[PDB]
């Protein structure tokens, strides 16, 4: 797995921006999410997303998708640690099993259902 | 950068 966000910033300077944001909001969750590098999806023009820790993973798939703007034949799957996360999960108990060292979830997409393909 | 608050509508 690979980020941009992490080759623009270090982890000293995510560490700090995830702890800050995450002391300020308790009910909501900072998520980074980017394009699978080989996905032929639409990019994103924003990638550092504030959620709310009660939005379950399928509406943040459902809200997501419409910023992407996707054909409705066009496939769209999620990936959380290369695995594709749970629907009826909310967004903060994905954060809570999830989450890296720098308080950010990182969530790629692709119309693959596997990560790298 | 800053963050874009999601919200279901």
């Amino acid at each position: 797995m690979k980020f941009q966000y992490k080759e623009d910033h270090p982890f000293e300077y995510r560490k700090k921006e995830g702890e800050k944001i995450r002391k300020k909001y308790p009910d909501r969750v900072p998520v980074i999410v980017e394009k699978a590098p080989k996905a032929r999806v639409p990019d994103l023009d924003k990638r550092k997303y504030l959620v709310p820790s009660d939005l379950t993973v399928g509406q943040f798939y459902f809200l997501i998708r419409k910023r992407i703007h996707l054909r409705p034949e066009d496939a769209l799957f999620f990936f959380v640690n290369n695995t594709i996360p749970p629907t009826s999960a909310t967004m903060g108990q994905l954060y809570e099993d999830n989450h890296e060292e720098d308080y950010f979830l990182y969530v790629a997409y692709s119309d693959e259902s596997v990560y790298g393909k | 950068s800053t963050f874009t608050n999601i919200s279901l509508a």
